[PDB]
């Protein structure tokens, strides 16, 4: 995020880091339960990538992180790679995340909830903060 | 990539308003946010856009696409969860 | 869901 | 491809169509052997997608096409989703493609082959021919 | 998408020349082609770029990225196979 | 590899 700020550590508990086997972060995700993660379909996750939970500082080695294996990748079949529409994939964990003070789930909305233009929300992540 | 976790509060926009910036690339299962001085950028993809509702953070959007430049004057585009939750639920249900 | 144990500060 | 032309049918035998379960083409690929396909890592293929070989006209139902299942997805670990560098993934087939007059393999170059700027090559596919 | 298979002959460019069009986004494991009146476009990704050598078609590049517009005046960017073949071979070898 | 049974015409 550009123009962002540092979050309080562990304050967005559902926030997960998707990392390749090399350990390089390439995409974010959100735990919706102890067994499933929601992410963007275009991230192109595979069974070889890893779901990391409870992380704040990726440079730290003292964090009690949770490296979770990916059992199966459920790419929304309405996803359109040409147009990036329906960009959602579900990742089922092969090992359940252990919920805690720093690892918990985001709430999901009803199909009909209204979220008004003008409302101030929050987005988080480890993406570039400079382009 | 930065080492520690970042965040930013930003406004939701109407699809109709978005389209003044991204035309027809904007679909019903997408929701726009930003153009307010911060922007989602490479590496943020798949991450969340949440809103507070009845005091609980709720996944309204998933970081999808935006400025090739991460411009903070252009809005970010997010997958719209409301349009996706039905599939989310069937998927959990059968797996 | 949706209520962190550690409160976010924005 | 924009500004392209129609290929002779079956003239690019290694050309495969990557389709989602819905049957929608989202990406191309090249057979390099009867058991493996090369494609772009960013295509985000999963085990649920399908490798279609020997196809010319996707609207036709009279073509003796080959719908092949994907056993495993080998995303190059040097792939960088942020920058799209090393964009290559290998797809191992769960069923071997049957080679024929219309389904055969592309040749691969040595790490050191030189391919001069100015050389005229060929690219093919079913992507948009109009933006 | 068109229903039938398309093709186009196009020229390879030097990375240095490419960079006049795409700057630093151009890396060593990429190879440019096009800007000659045709272009690879959405849907073509993952597909091949081949060259003839000692009379045999050889996979020189994989369709990767290019103009958000599919402009035929801008070159397409392709993953460079020469830089990738070593991994390709180890992968086959061990699997 | 690399020699199609049906020749391409460009």
């Amino acid at each position: 995020i550009v123009n962002g700020e540092e979050a309080v550590p562990g304050s967005w508990p559902w926030q997960v880091s998707l990392q390749d086997k090399t350990g390089f972060h390439f995409c974010g995700g959100s735990l919706i339960n102890e067994n499933w993660v929601v992410t963007a379909a275009h991230c192109g996750v595979t069974t070889s990538d890893v779901v990391v939970a409870g992380e704040f500082d990726q440079g730290s080695s003292s964090e009690k992180i949770q490296k979770l294996k990916i059992a199966k990748v459920f790419k929304n079949s309405k996803y359109n790679s040409l147009t990036i529409n329906n960009d959602i994939t579900l990742l089922k964990l092969s090992t359940a995340a252990s919920f805690s003070q720093t690892v918990s789930a985001v709430c999901l909305p009803s199909a009909s909830d209204d979220f008004a233009a003008g409302t101030t929300c929050v987005t988080t992540g480890w993406g570039l903060t400079r382009y | 990539t930065p080492d520690r976790l970042q965040q930013a509060s930003l406004p939701l926009l109407s699809n109709t308003n978005c389209k003044k910036y991204w035309g027809t690339k904007i679909k019903d299962a997408m929701i726009c946010a930003g153009a307010s001085g911060v922007s989602s950028c490479m590496g943020d993809s798949g991450g969340p856009l949440v809103c507070k509702k009845n005091g609980a953070w709720t996944l309204v959007g998933i970081v999808s696409w935006g400025s090739s430049t991460c411009s903070t004057s252009t809005p970010g585009v997010y997958a719209r969860v409301t349009a996706l939750v039905n599939w989310v639920q069937q998927t959990l249900a059968a797996n | 869901c949706g209520v962190p144990a550690i409160q976010p500060v924005l």
